[PDB]
This record gives C-alpha cells, structure tokens and sequence, in this order.
C-alpha cells in the first residue's frame, strides 16, 4: 500500500471448536544480509573437519528462511494442557501463513 | 445458596414416595370393627433411573501457563482408586471439589 500505512494486524490467538483448534501466533523478525549477497561452496576442509563420519559438502545462500516445525510455535502452554488432557488424537488440516510490516533499515 | 453447598431452590425436584400396599391376612370369619393388624410379610424390589441434563459454562481464560488439574497419581498402589477391592467394596478415596480452573477477580 504506502509507507504510512500498516500492511497487517497482530493475530495470536486460539480458537477451540468443537472438533478443531485453530492456533494463531504472530512474532517480530530480524534479516540480516547473509554471506554478504554471495553463494559460497562449503565443507569439512572450510569448517576444518577431520573425520570421514563428518564429511560433508554443500552451499551456504545469501537467504534466510521461515521455521515453524515446533509445536510451541503454535501453542500455548495452557493450550496444550487442553490439546493433551481432553483429546485422544489431533492432527493438522490447514495452514494460512502471512509476512507484513515490511521495514528495511 | 445452601450453607452446606449447592443450588438453592424454592421449587426443588419434588419428593417421590414410595410404599408397599398393605396385604392383609385372613381375617376372621365374624365381622370386627378394629382395624386389621395381621398382614402378609411383604417386600419388593426394582430398578430406578435418573437422567438430569446439565448446562456448562466453558472457559475463555487467556492465561499462559498450565491450570491445575485433578489428576490419578500414577504411582504403584494396592489398589485403582475410585474402584473395587479384592472383596467388590467399592470406596471413594478422597473428597473431589470442583475449582482447579482459574480466572480473574
């Protein structure tokens, strides 16, 4: 939109239904710049890895990247206590995923 | 609000009475105006059901960390708590109150 104006509100929060929980939560990130804009060839000779069990060879990119694979994440501990104390299973259906406030400094 | 706890009620659920119909025994055979005071030994048996509907008020707190609970406690024991002896006693424990949840004054 503009420079004035708020792309996105602050949604954390959890809603239990009957049969479903849906789990919200919102957080504040840094990104630096990584590598210094370069891709790089990384392995153990670079790290100064000795041992053939540890070998390894990859890259390391100038992006960073978005985890939630965490349960805490996503739920309270309150929350939780519910999820294990009342329900025999759970799983997860569907996912909404949002990135606003942009401010590049 | 009854002292000893509870639900207060100027209409409580009404008193059901039950009692068995007298029998009497042979009476003789010259009219007596008394009233007769020989019965047959009598007693009966039966099944009695209730079913009351409950209203629940359910909890909307936001706090983070987990409530207490009312909880078994898992350790080794002679006996399950809240079932029968070796003799088919069945006993309760312990008094069970009803406020672990919390919420805000």
């Amino acid at each position: 939109d503009g420079v004035g104006s708020s792309s996105g509100n602050w949604h954390c929060d959890s809603q239990w239904l009957g049969d479903r929980v849906i789990t919200t939560s919102t957080r504040t990130w840094a990104l630096p710049t990584y590598n210094n804009h370069l891709y790089k060839q990384i392995s153990n000779s670079t790290s100064g890895g000795s041992s053939n069990d540890n070998a390894y060879f990859g890259y390391s990119t100038p992006w960073g990247y978005f985890d939630f694979n965490r349960f805490h994440c996503h739920f309270s501990p309150r929350d939780w206590q519910r999820l294990i104390n009342n329900n025999w299973g759970f799983r997860p259906k569907r996912l909404n995923f949002k990135l606003f406030n942009i401010q590049v400094k | 609000s009854p002292l000893m706890g509870g639900f207060g009620m100027k209409h409580p659920p009404p008193q059901i009475l039950i009692k068995n119909t007298p029998v009497p025994a042979d009476p003789p055979t010259a009219f007596n105006k008394d009233k007769l005071n020989s019965f047959i030994t009598q007693y009966s048996t039966g099944q009695v059901s209730v079913e009351i509907e409950w209203e629940l008020q359910k909890e909307n707190s936001k706090r983070w960390n987990p409530e207490i609970q009312y909880t078994s406690n898992y350790y080794k024991s002679n006996n399950v708590e809240f079932a029968v002896n070796t003799e088919g006693v069945y006993s309760e424990p312990r008094p069970i109150g009803t406020r672990y949840l919390t919420r805000n004054l």
